[PDB]
Formats: C-alpha cells, structure tokens, sequence
C-alpha cells in the first residue's frame, strides 16, 4: 500500500545521474572517523561490484517545524512527518551528524560550500527540510515513498547537487535544482526477530566453538576459515555482516530462501566458493552472485520448488536469536558447509583445530545459530577494519618508492593522504582517551570496563608489528 | 489547511507573553471562522 | 561599464541595513556572507587604483 | 541597454527612503541567486571567468 | 584606500578652466570624503597623507572649477577631521595651511582654514610635542594676521565675532 515513514526509521538517500549514457542510481555514503567528505558507490549497478551498505544508512530523529525549530535553537538550555518540515540526519555507524562544511574545492571558487560530517549537534547548518519536487504534490500532505525529494539546510538554504566538473560524482552544495530519490531500508525494531543488515556472531555445537577465520601475519593470507573454541568467542574475529543484494527494504525479516551475501567485517572481503580450493575467501573484485549468494533452510531437505515470499513488507515472524538452529546451504551448489574433521593431527595441536569444507553428506550435526552483536563491538570492528585499511595504503604509498633520492619533482606517483590520516590519527586520539574522576564510582567502573573491552578488541586484531 | 495556519501562527507568539490587538484581533477572527466550519459540519453529519 | 557600476549598486545597496541589526541575527550575517563570497578581494581595490 | 534598465529600476525598488528594506532585500537576492543563468553568466564569472 | 583615492588626482585633479570637459567627479570626490569622514584610519605613523592634505588644501582655497556649496562644506569639515584626529604626525601638512592662511586673510574660503588654525590650540595646547619649527612663524604671524584685520580688513562685528580666533600659543 502507502508506506508509513515513521520519523525512527533509516533512510538512505540517493539519486539519479546520466553521466555513462546509463540511468543508474547512486546514493551517498560518508565513512566514520576518518575524511570528512561524502563520497559516492555503485548501489544500483551491484551484479559486478559489491555495494558497501553499511556506511551509507542515516536515522532520523526528530521531525519539527522551521518555526519550532528556531525557538529551540534560540533557547537551548514514533510519530510521523509532515511535508516541508526540519528532518534530522544521523549517522548510524558511529552516531554523527550530516553538516555543511565552509569550504571550497572542485577548482570552482564562487561559492562551493562542500558537505561533510559533524560531530555534535549544536545546530545552525545541522538540520535539513523538505521543499515541494513534484507538482502531484503540494505542501502540508503526507511524505510519500521515494517519487523524489529535495533536501535544503536551515541556517545555508542550499539544494544538494552533483560535480558537473573533472571531479567524478561529487556532491556539492549550491543554489542548483537535483532532484533526489528515496529510499527507506529498514523499519523499527522488532523484539528480537532476525534483520538484515545486521552483523551476527555465528555459533557451533552449544558453548564450544565457533566460526571465524585465522589472526593476521600467519603462514599464508587469511583465506582459511577455521573452526576454533572459545578463545575467540568473545572476540572481534568472529563476525559477520549479511546483507541482501536487492535494492528494497533490505531491514525487513531475513525469510527463508533470500539471497545472502557473507561479508567480513575486518579485512572487507566475502566468503563463497569458488570450486577451485574450496571454502576460499572472496575480495571485492570477483563479485559473481552465482557463487557468492547463500540462502536459509530448515532441516535437511530441499523443498525449494518454486519461488515464494516476495512481499515488501516486514514479512512473517522467523527464527528468534538463539532459539533453535539453522541450515546453511549453497543457493545454486545447493551443498552443506559443515565441518568433516577426518583425523586430528599432531602438528596443529589447538585444541579444536578442524578446517571448513563442504560435501554432500554432511555430518548430521549443522548446530547453528543466531546471536545477537553488540552495538559497540560493530562499529569497533568497523573502525579497525577502516583504520587498517588507510595504514595498509599509506604503508603501500610509501614502499611505491624505496630507491629513488633525486628530487627534481616530488610528484612522481600516486598521492599520499596526509591530511586524512592527520584527522585519522586526531580522532582516535579523541575516542581512546580516558575519562576523568569527577563521576560515580559506578560510572567511573563501567567506563574502564568499556575502555579494557575495546583495548582487548584492539589488540585481538592486533595492528602493532 | 487552517490548522496548520493557526498551529504555526501560535508558533510565532509561542514565545512572548503579551499578545497585541491586531494578534487578539486575528486570534478572534480565525477562532470565529474555524468556530462556523466547525457548525457547518455537524449540520452535514447530523442526523444518523 | 554601466551595467557592471549598476549592479554593484543594487548589491551594495542590498546590505541588510548597518551594524545595528546584524549583531542580532543570523540572516543578515548570511547574506554579508554571500554577498562577500559572490565577488573576490582584491577587485575593487585594482579596479580604483 | 534592457540589462541596464532592469538594472536601474531595482536599484530605485530597494533603498526606499535611504534604508534598506530586509524582506525585499533577501527575496530578490534568493530570485537573482536561484538561477545562475543571470547578470551575465558567461562574463561575470559564473562560466569560469 | 586612502593613499590610493590621494595619488590619483594632482592639485584638486587640475581645476582650471581650460576646457571644462568632465565635471562628474564631484559625485565621487563626496563619497570618497564621506567615507574619509566615517572612519578613522590615521591612528600609527608613515602615512604618505601629504599631498593629500596639499590637495586637499588647494581645492578649499583655489575653488575655480565651478561654484558649489556643499563640497566646500564636506570639504572643510573633512579638514577639521584631520586636525581634530591627527596629533603631530605631520610637520610640513601642519605647517602649509598655517602658511596659506597666514599669506592669505580677509578672504571669503578662507574661514575654514582660519577657524581650523584656531581650534588646533585648542585640542594640543603645546603638550606632548616641542617643535621650534610652527614658533618661527605663528607669533609673527598671528601679530600680522591681527594688524592686518584691524587695519586693512574693515570688517563687520557679525564676521569678527563668528571668526575670532585665541590663538594662545605663548609659551
């Protein structure tokens, strides 16, 4: 029918750009702490590359009128939305805020007001209202979903538009008309129903062990995926993140027989299979949905038949976390990845050492199933993979030369983002610094405990050779 | 419509205290309006 | 010439009034922000000179 | 010659009396500034000059 | 600014009756003095405002190009400014008007130029300077200012009275 759009519900903003003689649909995505400046990804083209939706999700907050908004701003200290009102942006991956930043770039000069990310929210260019796009349509109805939307700041009236200059889909801030798509993704909350989107710690037998892959700087790259104990069940290593190819509402129930796409956390890459080694690890480059889409069951039988349950809404009440059990099976191989264990060897002696490869017969023991991740655990695992990342291209940018002392031109390759891992670097600084002793003796505990929780997540992954 | 009007012209003195003649005066007059529409359908849905 | 000295004028005499309304709100902050951003530094100076 | 005129007329439809009248002010800032094809976008520096 | 709007012209931008071409530039010749006016920019030292004053002081005396009321008004409030604000910056700038006004009395223009002179003791009253260079010539010259108004200059008691000046610079 007509979707609700409660004022707590996630939106991701997108457009439409003919750039390629294509009408493909991009929408805005900005990382955490790190380069704060909106940078967009292939979503609508997903069938070659991987679309990253994680970093691209906002929440609203609250929705209130330009007068109320004023007020509140002139004196500081689920319901719905009208049309033409002040909508919030915040960040769901580390609790930020969409800004206008005073800026100038694009080689444009006149006025360039670039966009960023804020880390309060005081207000002034904080807040953004919805403006008639279509003539359907008048102020003061209901919000439709998507049918285009225009986005203007309060304190900057200025429209969102793209980079018609050499700069490749760069959203700017100027006094140009673009009309903007919307398109919602997930819903509110459920009381403990499986979601998409969200990141899952896989579990075996019943408190034994898991599934992750092995730690960093071993014998070979991290392409295993093993079987280990209870060492890492509390652990960074062992997470993984699921997320549905489809552009609909992706935060919906995770029903039986949907497409799913396995993607780590920490090094960004997705599991599959690629029939030449066996349960290998996938990089972002070979990005086949025939290999790399996965699908629920129940029990051991196929019962596929055909296709069901393609509705668009929230859809019926599944499996809770941790409940009963699941089935994991190929979507086109149609095999079971359980674990075989022929002997247990001597040499690798770590207690429950068993590599992961998948056969037809099985072991009639698939013990899986749903636990919920910590909110916190998340957006740490999403910050060490970012910040290993930025170090592997800055160490790779300073190893491109080793053996060239001549000067005559510092370009001479690529570029080095010094500027971006200076602000990296500022904001780490900022998030591990501990707190003062002017609180609670209680607050004052749970803060060391989070601050040792995250020390000891940092240091599982490591990140200090 | 006319909600929305007088929501948002309360919003404008929803932070002074004293209001003028012209504001009581368009107080008056869009209370009075809203006071006969409101007449008018009751006479429409009266009756079962 | 003339239409440059024209619009000029119109810009200039936009200014949101003088110093005694500006120090109040923000809109008349802004627009000295827009109209100072329109038109680079150092013009008006070479342009006299 | 029409450029000028229009140019003339809104400089005599601004300052009233000497003042500068805020409302109109913004209103035909956000009119002029709205469509960047204006006061000559293509020699002004709108186009890159 | 100031030094910029002061180079550009040269002796009241040659006011002479030699072909009267352009004579648009009382417009801008108002508001560039207007803006003079409305701040007050000669606070520190090195400020090339000689030939400005110079001019400045020609255009007030030698008023040829044409016969208007409100420029000669701007023109000599403009000049008070600069001696109500200026604090013995300058000797020669303090030095020229006082020559002028000396050389030239019992005129009709030179009323600013007289009633600045005699306000500028007013404001310094010799303190916080000590030049030997203005005592040479103001005595004598206030002596034969004086001679001169009472003997050569039959004046009547409306202008004497608008126009005394004090000049109580003995020390």
């Amino acid at each position: 029918e007509v979707q609700f759009l409660r004022t707590d519900d996630e939106v991701v903003l997108q457009c439409s750009a003919t750039v390629l003689k294509e009408q493909l649909k991009l929408c805005l995505a900005a990382e955490g702490f790190g380069n704060r400046l909106c940078f967009l990804e292939p979503t609508s083209n997903a069938q070659n590359v991987p679309p990253d939706l994680a970093i691209c999700c906002f929440t609203l907050e609250q929705s209130l009128s330009v007068r109320a908004l004023q007020e509140m701003l002139a004196n500081t200290v689920h319901r719905t939305l009208l049309y033409g009102h002040a909508i919030l942006l915040r960040h769901a991956h580390s609790r930020m805020y969409l800004s206008c930043l005073t800026t100038s770039r694009s080689m444009t000069d006149k006025l360039a007001f670039d966009v960023g990310l804020q880390e309060d929210a005081t207000g002034e260019a904080c807040w953004w209202t919805m403006h008639p796009a279509s003539k359907q349509r008048s102020e003061g109805e209901k919000v439709r979903v998507g049918d285009d939307l225009i986005l203007v700041s309060v304190s900057s009236e200025r429209y969102l538009h793209l980079s018609t200059a050499s700069g490749e889909l760069q959203v700017d801030a100027s006094f140009m008309q673009t009309l903007w798509n919307m398109n919602p993704i997930c819903s509110c909350c459920e009381e403990g129903y499986v979601t998409g989107g969200h990141v899952l710690r896989l579990f075996h037998g019943h408190m034994d062990e898991c599934l992750t892959i092995s730690a960093a700087d071993s014998d070979d790259q991290r392409r295993l995926v093993y079987y280990e104990g209870g060492a890492v069940c509390t652990h960074a290593r062992s997470l993984w993140r699921l997320e549905p190819l489809r552009i609909s509402w992706s935060g919906s129930h995770l029903r039986w027989g949907q497409p799913l796409r396995i993607r780590h956390v920490t090094t960004g890459r997705y599991l599959a299979l690629t029939e030449d080694q066996g349960l290998v690890v996938v990089d972002a480059c070979k990005a086949h949905t025939k290999a790399t889409s996965f699908c629920f069951r129940v029990s051991k039988e196929k019962l596929d038949t055909a296709p069901k349950r393609d509705v668009e809404g929230m859809g019926p009440p599944e499996i809770k976390y941790g409940e009963s059990l699941c089935f994991v099976q190929h979507v086109a191989s149609g095999l079971w990845l359980t674990y075989a264990a022929p002997d247990p060897k001597a040499l690798r002696l770590g207690v429950l050492k068993k590599k992961a490869i998948l056969h037809q017969e099985g072991h009639m023991d698939d013990a899986l199933f749903l636990t919920r991740c910590q909110q916190e655990e998340s957006q740490a695992a999403r910050m060490i993979h970012s910040t290993a990342g930025l170090y592997n291209q800055f160490i790779k940018g300073l190893d491109s030369f080793s053996g060239k002392p001549r000067g005559s031109g510092p370009p001479a390759g690529p570029a080095l983002p010094i500027e971006a891992v200076i602000l990296s670097l500022q904001d780490l600084i900022g998030y591990f610094e501990p707190p003062s002793e002017e609180l609670q003796h209680e607050e004052k505990q749970s803060k060391l405990r989070s601050l040792r929780n995250r020390q000891s997540l940092f240091q599982e992954e490591g990140m200090l050779s | 419509r006319l909600q929305e009007s007088i929501s948002d012209f309360y919003w404008y003195y929803s932070g002074k205290d004293v209001i003028e003649e012209q504001g009581k005066r368009n107080f008056s007059k869009a209370m009075s309006v809203a006071k006969q529409v409101f007449n008018s359908l009751t006479e429409y849905i009266q009756g079962p | 010439m003339s239409f440059y000295a024209a619009l000029i004028d119109l810009l200039g005499r936009c200014a949101p009034e003088m110093h005694l309304i500006q120090a109040g709100k923000g809109e008349a902050l802004r627009i000295r922000a827009i109209l100072r951003s329109l038109v680079p530094l150092d013009d008006l100076v070479g342009i006299i000179s | 010659c029409g450029g000028e005129r229009y140019l003339d007329f809104l400089r005599f439809a601004v300052f009233v009396n000497g003042e500068s009248v805020e409302e109109n002010a913004n209103v035909v800032v956000r009119l002029l500034i709205r469509k960047p094809e204006c006061f000559g976008p293509a020699l002004r520096g709108e186009g890159g000059s | 600014h100031v030094l910029d709007v002061g180079f550009l012209p040269d002796m009241r931008a040659a006011a002479s009756l030699d072909t009267a071409t352009f004579s648009t530039t009382e417009m801008a010749l108002a508001l560039n003095r207007y803006l003079c006016l409305a701040v007050l920019p000669l606070i520190t030292k090195c400020a090339p405002l000689f030939a400005g004053t110079e001019h400045r002081a020609i255009m007030v005396d030698s008023m040829l190009h044409t016969v208007y009321r409100l420029s000669r008004g701007r023109s000599l409030t403009k000049a008070q400014r600069d001696v109500i604000e200026d604090c013995l910056m300058a000797l020669c700038r303090y030095i020229r008007p006082s020559m002028l006004q000396h050389l030239l009395r019992r005129l009709v223009f030179d009323v600013p130029i007289l009633n600045e002179f005699a306000k500028m003791p007013l404001k310094l009253l010799t303190n916080h300077y000590e030049r030997c260079w203005k005592y040479y010539c103001l005595p004598t010259g206030w002596a034969n200012f004086g001679v001169t108004s009472e003997e050569e200059l039959h004046l009547t008691r409306k202008l004497f009275w608008g126009i005394f000046d004090s000049l109580a610079h003995k020390k």
